């Protein structure tokens, strides 16, 4: 068992990469959503303002 | 235990009860050299979000343990702010640039706060059209329009604030400064 | 008689068990059959850092014991600055309170700080950081502890001037 | 020299504070990354202090 602690090591590795590049995208996500769909609001309630008055 | 300032000859600037007041409430080691500086202003720099931002410059080197304050006097004269610790740039999307150490207030004569929570870290953000605090459900807890011309405050989870606001919803901007420590 | 109050940090696998008393779990070992008592358990939580590079360790951990090091003497300095100056104590006291509260709970109780230092940074900008902040503090009160030498020195030849 | 004595006095007790506070985080980090290299995959590391006061 010499390759295969090497192979677990780099399993290890990648679990921990495809982990952590999940939650850092999860996270990215939801402030993009905050931010989009906050944006998206505002613009719109000024636009229906403007054209109401 | 006091406080000093740096304007020049313009119409209306900050209290210094109010910064007197305000001290209390912001990290160690920051209020023990007191000497306030302003770094920008509504009267004597224009009206102009990129003047703003282009005064500002992330200057750190000097000392990256400065507090930066923002106060704004909102359409009926009611004074309001929040306080950062990093300068205000426009930035990639990534994510928000932003300790969880900032807080909100609204000062008077009556001084309020709403210290950063752990359940998140939304909307400390900064991008050439706006400047907005901590957000969430809802519209930001507060906004700065790319023109200076009106703004929005609502209750976060971030920080859990009141509106701010005379106005509350939405409102006008007639004047704003800017403080560096 | 110095009494010391030291403390040595210590980590062990999972399965750590005492082949010289086999059979017996590791804190009844720190409980009776201990050293006499003298010492009491606590144990230190480490928050999940994520792992920036296996490839990097060793280099990571030699920066670590150079800036361990660089911060270790810098806070030798800080000392002996507080004691020399009467701020505290010479023969004990050394510590203060944190939080107005003593050092050894506070250790026992220590906790990650996640206002200022966030999990999600690697180890490589963390290090940056917390190596920052070290040189920060540590030029700011070396400034000041010359200011106060060149206002001490000030006030003794203030004192010259009025005698002789 | 009464007013600098005061500040540096305060100056001084939030460097011991603060500083103090960095150096338990570097230390936390040392014992973790010596864990991670000298053991194997998953971290389920006993950390724990024991202070012996007497010369020992």
């Amino acid at each position: 068992a010499l390759t295969p602690n090497q192979v677990n090591d780099e399993l290890n590795k990648m679990q921990a990469f495809i982990r952590k590049e999940a939650e850092e995208k999860a996270k990215e996500i939801q402030l993009k959503a905050d931010q989009e769909y906050e944006i998206e609001k505002t613009n719109i309630v000024r636009n229906e303002t403007n054209n109401i008055d | 235990r006091l406080n000093g300032y740096l304007p020049s000859t313009k119409n209306k600037l900050l209290t210094p009860e109010m910064c007197d007041e305000i001290r209390t409430l912001m990290p160690t080691r920051i209020q023990l050299y007191t000497e306030w500086n302003l770094l920008y202003s509504l009267e004597q720099h224009g009206s102009s979000l990129h003047s703003l931002y282009s005064n500002v410059a992330p200057d750190s080197k000097e000392f990256r343990r400065v507090g930066y304050v923002l106060v704004i006097k909102d359409r009926k004269n009611g004074i309001f702010g929040a306080y950062s610790n990093e300068a205000f740039h426009p930035n990639e999307h990534r994510q928000y640039t932003g300790n969880g150490e900032c807080f909100l207030w609204k000062l008077d004569k009556r001084f309020s706060g709403y210290p950063y929570t752990g359940v998140n870290e939304f909307a400390i953000y900064c991008t050439s059209e706006f400047l907005s605090m901590g957000a969430g459900d809802g519209h930001y807890g507060l906004l700065c329009d790319d023109g200076l011309l009106h703004g929005v405050s609502n209750p976060c989870q971030t920080y859990g604030n009141e509106v701010l606001s005379k106005e509350g919803k939405k409102f006008s901007i007639v004047a704003l400064e800017v403080w560096r420590v | 008689l110095y009494t010391a109050n030291d403390f040595i940090l210590i980590s062990l696998p999972q399965n750590a068990q005492p082949v010289t008393a086999p059979g017996s779990k590791t804190d009844s070992w720190f409980n009776e059959t201990l050293i006499g008592g003298r010492a009491f358990v606590s144990d230190f939580k480490i928050p999940e850092f994520k792992i920036g590079s296996l490839d990097t360790l060793i280099v990571e951990s030699e920066e670590l014991s150079k800036v361990d090091n660089q911060i270790g003497a810098s806070i030798g300095k800080i000392i002996e600055i507080l004691q020399g100056l009467n701020e505290t104590s010479t023969n004990a006291y050394r510590t203060l309170p944190i939080n107005n509260m003593p050092v050894p709970e506070y250790l026992e109780n220590f906790q990650w700080q996640t206002r200022k230092f966030k999990l999600d940074k690697s180890i490589k900008d963390l290090i940056t950081l917390i190596s920052n902040e070290s040189s920060q503090l540590d030029a700011d009160v070396r400034a000041t502890y010359a200011n106060y030498n060149s206002a001490k020195t000030n006030l003794a030849a203030a004192e010259r001037k009025k005698t002789g | 020299e009464q007013s600098l004595r005061v500040q540096l006095v305060r100056l001084a007790k939030t460097a011991y504070v603060d500083v103090f506070i960095n150096w338990f985080h570097i230390k936390a980090l040392r014992v973790y990354v010596e864990s991670v290299l000298r053991y194997g995959l998953p971290p389920h590391f006993n950390i724990k202090i024991i202070a012996v006061p007497p010369k020992n």
